[PDB]
């Protein structure tokens, strides 16, 4: 236990789940940028 | 003309971020054996 403690294990795992959560609010907001939830959207991408 | 029925409208990852794959913090099950006492049972009274 003082070994565990002594590491920052309870921490470093809180940081790291913290940066996973935020990477994959990341993707999920790139994924919804990307794909187009409406039929319009995909005739507008022809306009381009 | 072209078609109007989509399915990433069902989806809801396409619709709201999902912060998943969450890390429990770093602790140990702590467990011990309890101490099993049997002297108070029996009592040698035999001379060795």
């Amino acid at each position: 236990n003082g070994e565990i403690q002594a590491l920052e294990l309870p921490q470093k795992a809180e940081a790291l789940k913290l940066f996973l959560e935020e990477t994959k609010a990341t993707v999920a907001v790139y994924l919804e940028s990307l794909q187009d939830t409406k039929i319009t959207l995909i005739i507008n991408w022809l306009q381009e | 003309i072209y078609l109007r029925d989509l399915k990433v409208e069902d989806i809801p990852l396409a619709r709201i971020t999902l912060p998943d794959f969450r890390l429990p913090e770093i602790a140990i099950p702590e467990f011990i054996i309890p101490t099993l006492n049997l002297n108070d049972f029996q009592v040698p009274d035999l001379h060795i």
